[PDB]
RNA sequence: CUCGCUUCGG
């Protein structure tokens, strides 16, 4: 139910406890991302009955 | 080709061709929604 | 709709805190001494938490499922 | 000794509510109108037949609506839930059914069972399906608990019939001309015929005017027409005052000039000064003398009834408004329209009834027009009207009427424009207080002054503060908290118990006995009921019945003491409102009552018929002593006021302390709060309308009215609470203006959703050809769709979850051209739009004529930015003049930095009390846990709330030490910090930016259309020419309203002055002097137009040197 | 985060990259970072009593 | 066909609530307004 | 598209 654009914007505010100074700005552009400058959080839930 | 919808009340996948009129099995309700598509999405978390 | 994340003047963290509030809530805790023990200090987070009102559950009422 | 206090008095307005109040008005009319008032209207008209072959005839016996239904499946009807009627754009009706007898061929044949019409049903009325329900069923129709309901749905749209106002009939209205002569009029309206017949005293002497009569004719001519013939009863009719007898001689000698002395000579001279209605078709022997009497006992004051030719009534009725003309002649005692009591209320109930009279009666003249056509001459195939009752009739007039909101009755020559309004779905106090709207008889057509006027009489009934801010302010508006309009009643036992009172038969008496000082005139509706003497004792015993209940307790009873004249009103739309009965200085209602209330041994019926609280109309509380307090009671008292805070109406009810403010800013937040942005409703996600504006986080205010808790606003939040600290900062908020935290809009501040509607049909034409959706069409060269049509899904239908973005087909549409192969031409649904859209949901459905309907919800997620507009429920609406970021924002000794800065330059000149006082109870309660109270005329005071921020460590008036965010330093003044609950206003400005290219033009005149939704361009108007003007810029001024608008170049002969085409003068049939020229467009139009008109225009050309 | 319902899934990625809390304040480490100088309430003459 | 560049790419594309039939190759606009 | 009607905004 909940919008995609706000289930973004809820996603953005939660803190990550990945330490900032290990990695570097991502540079302009560059949507892929590469090891150094991104980190990946995969969330796959799905509602059933008990 | 299968075209799938939902209907309102059922939310039963339905595979309806062209020129079919609009209805479901096992109800007879009329509104007749369309799944999400399959294709990636990219959001901005701004 | 839901509760949001995070307070809107300060920034604290304050969507973790809801649902043990509602704990809260369904104990014998008054609204104050409820606020007061999930530890929101400052009256801006106070009032995050108390003029909230959980839409989700009754707009999911109406959810295809 | 203070006098004791009944604290949960105000416990009475909740059980009042629970029974009436806020939307029960449509629902109980609708109800009464479907479960009483069409059967009235079929027992009126119950048997047709026609004049050709008697004994033929057509005999209704019932008539049933039964539940809604939907004609979809074939022959079939199914249930149908109001919001599947919403999503298909179908009306939600029910089938009007009745049973008949008839002749075929001299043999009865009836039907029991035989549909006729379509009624649209009201939601949440008797037959609605949402009635009787609970919230968990009403999640399974998927429709909103607290939906107000009280709306027609015609073809997907929902529709409100606003309660009209209009003056009430049969009442003599005493009125100054234009010249200034004291008239009078009197508005005789019956269930037939409705005539204003007047009276003027134009030369010292009256004359009574009729639109039936050629010339308005001596008042004295027309009292010896109808039966009274000597000179001496009329004057003791009009009264035996010597300047009354003064006033009255001139027309006594005026009637005397002439030989008019008998009841003949007058009918005779008013048959003369009678005209033909048109050359009435049939002449019943050169009528005159007939004409005249049948005017006098029929058309004219039709209110006043003459059993048989007996015209006393009417006589005694026309010397009492000739009195009061020549009393009022004298001490400018002119009668004003403005006063309430004379004012009636039309709710939905009456309009349909006087609609369904009319359908009816046109439904059965057109029988009756078809048997005289088909019967006498068809066959021994005998004629039935089965065959013949066409049944779109009914459902087509009920259809047009409420969505078009014209209403054209010519049995009633009524014309009214405006009557049913779209629901206003921008939050739920926009809808709710729509609902309780009353549109006037006046319109904003002209600058009119009194009504617009508030009134006093307004007390109770109407809210004060909520009138629409523009053109229309003060023609429309609101029912107070607690208010209820009466229905009509039987009108029996009110004349029954009258007569057994005392009072006397108005014919046994002359009209001498009118004119004693202790004689007392008895009305009732407007007829003279009789005379009494002693009108204390009657008005107390019939007071005292209506109390003990053998009369209907909303029929009212006043005395006009200057008039001397006791009015018992019994008719419908008059506003009543409960009042508490105060009996030597102690109030009926005690503590134990509404201990009893509480615990529910009793409710409000309970209440009125105990003789605790009683019903006062308007005219009736002109006569009553009303306390506001128990501690204002006094001797002479018999009323206490239930609340006082029910004086305000339901949208300012959303005013903290509102009555700390100034009314101008309380009239801006009822108008504000009607656009305010929020939640609509449980099933907003599944509703698909044409525009919808939610609200990311809404909360609930942190100062609620206990309105507020009375609607269950809270239930539906349309703002959001910010900590707002007033101080000025960075100049950005001069005028009006307010600063912006950006970390606020960053953490989800103020984030709006807005969805939009993207409907498309395809439909099945008479050739058995239909519209169809073409697959995207693939490009060859990359093997993937193109740009336009890169969001279709398989079927050509964009799929939900995508983004759109502008000139990209939603629905590949494509039609036939031909109404031998089929040629289509490609009409496909592009996204207009200036920013990219998503789509939540797309719904198809098929109506009963194959046409398919689709309808996209896009869905867009605004962030507040330069240009939104900010209200904060004071009247106090901003723009969002710049955005700061968080570090440069001031912050206290805690490190609260506020999310809004508004100016302090704003209160000074509004003087918003209320504000101030709702920002320290907004602290103080946030800082104890708890919801302060800013009811009107009472809630939570200063003392309190300073006593609690105190407790809590903060100073005592919310000023706080704030050190500056930018400096570093303290600053010099302490700074207003507290939490105020700011809502945002649906005027974005990303909806009205608006830039203007070359673009379209119109077809008529070359210049840019207007809106735009139709990217128009702006207009220079008349008084910006008059500025350039002004500045003496006669090269802008040209560039501006010839180059840039609709600059042409025409070619026009210099020898004949007409326009020429192409170097060539067809009139001439030359090409020698044809010169080209500039010109405004809309100057050659003009020119062409006045040619077509004959006045030619011949131009004269020269060098321009 | 959300809340769902029997048939309702959620399925994502999400690619977090470093940034300051001037370009949005979802970025920022600190939920309060705030300084107040330190009074010093000093009694010009000495009171007793009640 | 393009009158300039004699291409047959003529698209039609409405650039701000202007309709117009443009060459697709040099960008020449055939016509414009409706 | 034209036209009218309403509701807004100011
Ligand atoms: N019908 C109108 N004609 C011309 N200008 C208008 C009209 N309605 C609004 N405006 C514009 O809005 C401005 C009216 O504001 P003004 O009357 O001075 O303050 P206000 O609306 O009384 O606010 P307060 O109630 O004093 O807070 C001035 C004018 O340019
Ligand atoms: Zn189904
Ligand atoms: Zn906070
Ligand atoms: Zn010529």
């Amino acid at each position: 139910i909940v919008q995609d654009e706000i289930l973004a914007h809820r996603l953005g505010l939660i803190p990550i406890h990945a330490d900032p100074r290990l990695f570097e700005y991502r540079n302009q552009g560059d949507e892929e991302g590469t090891e150094i400058d991104t980190l990946q959080f995969r969330l796959q839930v799905r509602c059933t009955r008990n | 080709q299968p075209m799938i919808y939902i209907c309102g009340e059922c939310h039963t996948e339905n595979e309806i061709k062209s020129r079919d009129p609009i209805r479901c099995r096992e109800c007879g309700y009329r509104i007749m929604y369309k799944k999400r598509t399959k294709r990636l999405v990219v959001f901005d978390a701004r | 709709m839901i509760i949001p994340v995070r307070c809107f003047t300060c920034g604290k963290i304050v969507g973790n805190k809801w649902e043990a509030y509602l704990g809260l809530l369904q104990a014998e805790y008054t609204e104050g001494d409820a606020l007061d023990a999930l530890g929101l200090k400052r009256y801006c987070c106070r009032r995050m938490l108390l003029a909230h009102v959980d839409l989700i559950e009754k707009l999911l009422n109406y959810a295809p499922l | 000794a203070p006098i004791p206090t009944v604290e949960e008095k105000w416990r009475l307005l909740p059980a009042f509510l629970k029974v009436k109040g806020l939307v029960k008005q449509h629902i109980d009319s609708f109800n009464y109108f479907i479960n009483v008032e069409i059967k009235k209207i079929m027992k009126a008209n119950e048997k047709v037949t026609s004049d050709a072959d008697p004994m033929w005839y057509l005999k209704y016996l019932n008539i049933y609506v039964g539940l809604p239904d939907v004609e979809e499946s074939f022959n079939v009807t199914r249930p149908v839930s109001p919001h599947e009627c919403r999503l298909r754009d179908m009306t939600y009706s029910a089938p009007i059914t009745v049973d008949i007898e008839y002749t075929r061929g001299s043999q009865r044949i009836i039907r029991n069972a035989l549909p006729i019409g379509r009624m649209p049903i009201m939601l949440r009325s008797s037959n609605c399906v949402l009635t009787g329900k609970t919230p968990a069923e009403f999640a399974k129709l998927n429709e909103c608990p607290l939906d107000p309901g009280g709306y027609f749905i015609v073809k997907g749209v929902e529709k409100v019939i606003l309660i009209q106002e209009q003056l009430s009939k049969n009442r003599i209205i005493v009125e100054a001309d234009r010249k200034g002569a004291v008239g009078a009029s009197v508005t005789s309206s019956t269930h037939e015929k409705k005539s204003r017949t007047n009276m003027a005293v134009k030369q010292g002497r009256f004359y009574l005017r009729h639109n039936t009569l050629s010339e308005d004719i001596p008042i004295v001519i027309i009292f010896k027409a109808m039966g009274v013939e000597s000179d001496q009863e009329i004057v003791q009719m009009i009264g035996t005052e010597e300047h009354v007898m003064a006033a009255f001689g001139p027309s006594l000698e005026e009637c005397q000039k002439a030989q008019i002395f008998t009841q003949m000579q007058a009918l005779k001279y008013i048959g003369n000064k009678v005209r033909r209605q048109r050359m009435w078709g049939g002449g019943p022997k050169k009528t005159k003398i007939e004409e005249a009497r049948e005017l006098l006992a029929s058309t004219i004051l039709t209110h006043v009834p003459v059993k048989e030719f007996n015209f006393r009534a009417k006589c005694i009725y026309t010397a009492v408004m000739v009195r009061r003309v020549i009393l009022a002649q004298g001490d400018n005692k002119v009668d004003d329209r403005d006063y309430y009591g004379n004012k009636r209320l039309e709710l939905a109930g009456q309009l349909l009834s006087l609609l369904f009279e009319d359908l009816f009666k046109k439904f059965n003249s057109e029988m009756k027009k078809i048997a005289d056509q088909v019967i006498p001459k068809q066959r021994a195939a005998q004629f039935d009207v089965v065959k013949h009752m066409r049944q779109d009739q009914i459902t087509n007039g009920m259809v047009n009427a409420i969505s078009t909101g014209n209403w054209s009755l010519k049995r009633f020559k009524m014309d009214r424009q405006g009557v049913t309004q779209v629901l206003s779905r921008l939050s739920y106090i926009s809808a709710l207080g729509m609902m309780t709207r009353i549109s006037s008889q006046f319109e904003k057509t002209r600058k009119v002054s009194g009504p617009r006027s508030l009134q006093p009489s307004q007390w109770g009934m109407l809210c004060p503060s909520d009138t629409p801010e523009g053109e229309a302010c003060g023609l429309v508006k609101n029912l107070a908290l607690m208010t209820h309009i009466t229905t009509d009643m039987e009108d029996g036992p009110i004349v029954k118990l009258a007569s057994n009172l005392g009072v006397e038969d108005v014919n046994l008496l002359c009209g001498e006995e009118l004119s004693y000082p202790n004689v007392f005139l008895v009305f009732l509706n407007g007829n003279i009921l009789g005379v009494i003497r002693d009108h204390k004792k009657l008005v107390n015993t019939f007071r005292l019945m209506r109390r003990a209940g053998y009369i209907n307790e909303f029929v009212s009873i006043s005395t006009n003491l200057t008039d001397r004249c006791v009015y018992i009103s019994s008719d419908g739309g008059r506003l009543c409102r409960p009042y508490i009965i105060v009996k030597k200085q102690k109030p009926a209602v005690t503590n134990k009552h509404m201990e009893e209330l509480a615990q529910g041994y009793r409710n409000f019926e309970d209440f009125l018929h105990e003789s605790l609280v009683e019903y006062l109309d308007v005219n009736e509380e002109n006569d009553c002593n009303i306390a506001l307090y128990e501690h204002t009671i006094n001797k002479d008292t018999t009323h206490l006021e239930i609340e006082p805070f029910t004086l305000l109406g339901v949208c300012a009810g959303l005013i903290p302390y509102p009555h700390h403010n100034q009314s101008p800013r309380n009239t801006y937040q009822c108008a504000m709060g009607k656009q305010a942005m929020g939640t609509i409703g449980y099933n907003q996600r599944n509703r698909i309308d044409t525009l919808m504006y939610l609200l990311a986080y809404p909360q609930k205010p942190m100062v609620k009215t206990k309105t507020i808790e009375l609607i269950e606003f809270e239930k539906l939040p349309a703002g959001q609470n910010a900590t707002v600290a007033v101080m000025s900062y960075s100049g950005y908020d001069i005028e009006d203006a307010l600063v912006l935290n950006k970390a606020s809009l960053d953490r989800g501040f103020g984030r709006c959703l807005v969805y939009k509607n993207a409907k498309c049909t395809l439909k099945r034409y008479t050739n058995q050809t239909f519209d169809k959706v073409m697959g995207p069409m693939l490009d060859a060269a990359t093997r993937k769709p193109i740009w336009r049509h890169e969001i279709l899904d398989a079927d050509g239908i964009c799929s939900p979850g995508e983004k759109v973005e502008n000139k990209q087909v939603l629905v590949n549409k494509s039609m036939p051209t031909v109404t031998q192969q089929p040629q289509y031409k490609d009409v496909p649904i592009t996204y207009k739009g200036a920013t990219d859209s998503y789509i939540e949901k797309v719904m198809i459905s098929s109506n009963a004529e194959d046409a398919f309907l689709i309808k996209m919800l896009l869905r867009q997620t605004r962030r507040p930015e330069i240009g939104d507009k900010f209200s904060s429920r004071h009247g106090q609406k901003g723009v969002c003049g710049l955005i700061v970021p968080q570090e440069d924002m001031p912050f206290c000794d805690s490190g609260i930095c506020p999310d809004i800065i508004m100016n302090p330059h704003g209160f000074p000149s509004r003087m918003t009390v209320g504000k101030l006082i709702e920002l320290l109870a907004g602290k103080a309660g946030v800082l104890d846990g708890r919801f302060h109270y800013g009811t009107a005329f009472g809630g939570s005071k200063v003392k309190d709330v300073c006593e609690d921020l105190v407790r809590h460590g903060y100073n005592y008036l919310g000023k706080d030490y704030v050190t500056s965010g930018i400096t570093g330093e303290p600053l010099e003044a302490y700074i207003y910090f507290g939490p105020v609950y700011y809502q945002k206003l649906k005027h974005m400005v990303l909806d009205k930016m608006h830039a203007r290219a070359r673009g379209p033009r119109a077809v008529l005149t070359r210049q840019p259309t207007e809106g735009r939704s139709r990217d128009g361009g702006l207009r220079l108007g008349e008084m910006e020419r008059d500025c350039l003007i002004g500045y003496g810029a006669s090269m802008l001024l040209l560039e501006r309203l010839m180059i840039s608008s609709d600059a042409f170049e025409v070619d026009v002969c210099g020898q004949c002055g007409l326009l020429g085409y192409s170097g060539w003068c067809h009139y001439c049939k030359s090409s020698c002097h044809v010169s080209s020229l500039r010109i405004p467009y809309a100057c050659k139009l003009l020119f062409q137009e006045l040619q077509s008109m004959n006045i030619i225009p011949r131009l004269k050309l020269s060098k321009y040197n | 985060i959300a809340q769902l319902r029997p048939g309702q899934e959620i399925d994502l990625l999400m690619h977090c990259v470093k940034g300051i809390g001037k370009d949005h304040a979802k970025f920022s480490p600190v939920a309060t970072a705030s300084y107040r100088l330190l009074p010093d309430i000093t009694l010009l003459e000495p009171v007793e009593g009640e | 066909r393009c009158p300039d560049c004699g291409s047959t790419e003529l698209v039609e594309d409405s650039h701000y609530s202007q309709s117009q039939l443009v060459c697709s190759d040099c960008g020449c606009v055939v016509t414009e307004g409706v």
